């Protein structure tokens, strides 16, 4: 049953959570290509591994750029988090490593491009193009929430597209493992759950919130609160009136209301039945879960092959310094 | 049209997390 693979996911994982993989490879293994995105700390790049040829995407963190923006144990919690899961829908951690400047971690190469690309070019994706992505999401969020993890940065720019179609879920910087609630001030924008932005203390029913934003933007091809200053978008949510295109169906709507929704004891996911609520939304009605799961479901839109799915960044060296930066504070990574 | 505004706006490029 559900609960017993659960119950399984859970074994492994905590195997790995109390005692995690360290120092599992070296820069110089990896042939650099070019950058696939950027972020606060860094960036990832394309990597060769040589003595395989096999291609990873290779995270690089500078230790001191973390330390600035406070973000060493969300960064711990994103290493130590990553190397422990296992889901068809989860970018794999392969190796991780350190050096005087920087921290690496070479995660799985996924060919096809953030969903974000996808999305603004083609405007909005159908009904069953979002449902199918949203599919993914709701069962990726079943396994994250039974390890007692809570994700934190749903949006299309950490979302990847795999050479079959499928998602893989990025960026887990903002993971963490949490019994009860929490308060951390983190996310993106348009993507807060209001109990976030009123420093409410917060669980993670803020992932299904999300979903409800997620799904929305897919099918609408725009968030449903937005402005061009991120205190007008929090203004909004807060309000949480939100509106729907006339092309969205009504069990769409129906499903984002209770998504959507700014009280707690209502929000879809975070009831007696949990995701089951979901699952059973009559807009899913159409989706088979289980074959989703095992990937035997045909997707919507397979990525043209090579790294012509994502845009191009500026590129930099990766100059390491002759002294080591930040020991202490990144010890257990 | 809703869609028209965003596409005016200055968040449709890919969006930073709050830190
Ligand atoms: C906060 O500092 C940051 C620094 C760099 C990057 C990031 C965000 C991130 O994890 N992108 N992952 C991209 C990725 C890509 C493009 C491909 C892939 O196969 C796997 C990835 O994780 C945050």
């Amino acid at each position: 049953s559900v609960k017993e693979f659960l119950a399984k996911a859970k074994e492994d994982f905590l195997k790995k959570w109390e005692s995690p993989a360290q120092n599992t490879a070296h820069l110089d293994q990896f042939e650099r290509i070019k950058t696939l995105g950027t972020g606060s700390f860094g960036r990832v790049m394309l990597v060769k591994h040589k003595e395989t040829g096999n291609h990873y995407a290779m995270k690089i963190l500078d230790k001191q750029k973390v330390v600035k923006l406070k973000q060493i144990e969300h960064t711990l919690n994103e290493k130590r988090i990553l190397q422990a899961v296992n889901f068809p829908f989860l970018v794999k951690l392969e190796f991780s490593f350190k050096d005087n400047s920087n921290l690496y971690m070479v995660m799985e190469y996924v060919p096809g491009g953030e969903m974000f690309s996808h999305l603004r070019r083609i405007g909005r994706f159908s009904e069953p193009h979002a449902r199918f992505y949203a599919a993914q999401i709701v069962l990726t969020f079943e396994y994250l929430h039974s390890l007692d993890l809570i994700y934190r940065d749903l949006k299309p720019e950490n979302l990847l597209i795999d050479q079959q179609g499928y998602i893989q879920v990025t960026d887990f910087g903002f993971a963490k493992r949490v019994k009860g609630r929490t308060w951390t001030l983190c996310g993106t924008p348009e993507y807060l759950a209001p109990e976030i932005i009123l420093s409410k203390g917060y669980n993670k029913a803020v992932d299904w919130w999300a979903l409800g934003v997620l799904i929305y933007e897919m099918a609408a091809g725009y968030p449903p609160f937005f402005a061009d200053q991120p205190i007008q978008i929090y203004e909004k949510i807060v309000s949480g009136k939100v509106r729907f295109p006339s092309h969205f169906s009504s069990d769409l709507k129906d499903l984002l209301r209770n998504l959507l929704q700014v009280d707690l004891t209502k929000r879809f996911g975070n009831l007696k039945n949990g995701v089951n609520d979901i699952k059973n939304h009559k807009w899913f009605a159409t989706t088979d879960w289980i074959a989703i799961y095992q990937r035997k479901v045909e997707a919507p839109f397979i990525p043209k092959f090579d790294t012509s799915n994502f845009d191009d960044y500026e590129e930099e060296e990766i100059r390491v310094s002759i002294n080591e930066k930040c020991g202490k504070e990144f010890s257990e990574f | 049209t809703t869609y028209a505004d965003f596409i005016a706006s200055g968040r449709t490029g890919r969006r930073n997390a709050i830190h």
